[PDB]
């Protein structure tokens, strides 16, 4: 499978 | 394999032919259950804030209920078995997501957990089993890393739903997820990039979408609304291909419920309200087929059909989960 390209996302904190 | 593709007769009993084969109780109403990859699991939650394990096998035939867990203190709401390894994910009101590590017998709390900052809605484990995909009451979609706890959005806050999110589900390759919410949009999404491919807009008549799920080859999802119309759409074009109708009722808003194929999505299948009774359809030309009397005493939130086998739990607000197969 491919992986989630997290440094395409930027990080959230709720 | 063993999918619908209109693009190029059934194979598998409709809804009418399953029979109740075990029934579980909760000590409040039930309003989530999810199945393992596998399918020889069910895993079962409820508003006493507790969850079952079942196996599927021992239902057929030592207690079904293999594992039962006791680390939320409000009701869970969503389920994801790992992909790979004996961990459930569960999603609550509490605020929380806890991983259960359920291999050995006498576990009863979770190992790990996060802290959000809304209630939990849906989960989605990533066929990798690194990531979870989280649905919330807030109109974010959030992706955790599962060995970090590091959260990750999209990049452009113009791709987020403009409320509550009902569902989160990713297809069969993770190359992609679908999202529905009360905002009553579907929301395609890449599951790499994750930005918003498409929106379907007023993809149930402006009512909440209650359910989004893709078919095994992904060309299609089927969604379920408060319109209490079941839809499946074609991601190619962006249309609606089938409008599976006939549930519902007039008066007052239904509850929330899901449409959900049966394992060779012959079939869709949607709890009828109104009648406590399972609807079914033929999927590739919406032909109502026979009425399933569900036998339960109060509405069907939840229904989660096995991805290998004529197999099916209800999940009811009479705080019972029922094991449907066709013997």
């Amino acid at each position: 499978y491919p992986k989630p390209d997290t440094q395409q996302m930027i990080p959230f904190q709720p | 394999e063993f999918g619908i593709d209109l693009e190029f007769q059934t194979m598998s009993p409709e809804a009418s032919e399953y029979e109740t084969c075990y029934v579980t109780s909760h000590k409040g109403p039930c309003r989530v259950a999810t199945y393992s990859r596998d399918g020889q699991l069910i895993a079962t939650g409820s508003a006493d804030a507790s969850i079952k394990i079942l196996d599927t096998e021992r239902m057929l035939a030592n207690h079904p209920v293999i594992r039962t867990l006791y680390d939320h203190v409000d009701e869970v709401t969503c389920l994801a078995f790992h992909p790979t390894e004996q961990i459930l994910a569960s999603g609550s009101r509490d605020y929380t997501l806890k991983l259960f590590d359920y291999s050995k017998p006498s576990a009863k709390r979770a190992f790990k957990y996060i802290q959000e900052a809304e209630m939990l809605r849906s989960i989605s484990f990533h066929p990798s089993g690194d990531f979870i995909l989280v649905g919330t009451q807030h109109p974010t979609l959030r992706l955790y890393d599962i060995n970090t706890f590091q959260c990750f959005v999209s990049c452009n806050p113009q791709d987020q739903h403009t409320d509550a999110i009902c569902s989160v589900n990713y297809n069969s390759s993770a190359n992609m997820y679908v999202t529905g919410s009360k905002d009553g949009c579907i929301k395609l999404w890449d599951g790499v990039s994750n930005r918003c491919i498409t929106t379907f807009e007023k993809a149930h008549d402006g009512a909440e979408v209650c359910s989004a799920i893709f078919s095994k080859n992904s060309k299609y999802i089927l969604s379920s609304g408060k319109d209490s119309v079941a839809k499946l759409w074609e991601i190619s074009t962006g249309r609606t291909l089938v409008r599976y109708t006939g549930a519902g009722l007039s008066g007052r808003q239904v509850h929330r419920t899901q449409a959900v194929f049966n394992h060779t999505e012959d079939y869709v299948l949607l709890p009828d309200e109104r009648t406590i009774s399972l609807c079914c359809w033929d999927s590739r030309t919406a032909e109502r087929r026979n009425l399933l009397s569900l036998g339960h005493n109060n509405i069907v939130r939840c229904i989660v059909h096995s991805p290998t086998n004529p197999g099916f739990m209800t999940c009811s607000d009479d705080f019972r989960a029922r094991f449907w197969y066709r013997r």
